[PDB]
């Protein structure tokens, strides 16, 4: 019933440790499977980016 | 709107031009969505109401 997507803020986003720090914490603290998910599609996109 | 369209605040999609350099005369997203019918055209109003 509840999903969560990430903010547009700049700055934060455009510092290197920050996001790849989040993009390798996010595959094992989220589920995105085929029963039920947690993220949008746009956000897991990211995460794979990062 | 074209300006709207084609500004991209999140990760880019796809977009494919057209021959011609009219205002929203492009493909955009990965399913291909024409923009050619909000072009504006008195003779039927293609793009707005009616």
């Amino acid at each position: 019933q509840i999903i969560l997507d990430l903010k547009i803020d700049p700055g934060e986003r455009m510092d290197p440790a920050v996001r790849m720090v989040a993009g390798v914490v996010g595959h094992l603290l989220f589920t995105a499977g085929g029963r039920f998910t947690n993220l949008t599609q746009n956000m897991a996109r990211q995460l794979d980016i990062a | 709107l074209n300006d709207y369209l084609l500004y991209m605040y999140n990760t880019r999609v796809q977009v494919n031009y057209g021959p011609t350099g009219e205002p929203l005369d492009f493909q955009i997203g990965r399913n291909q969505y024409d923009c050619n019918v909000f072009r504006a055209d008195f003779a039927t109003g293609t793009g707005y109401n009616g």
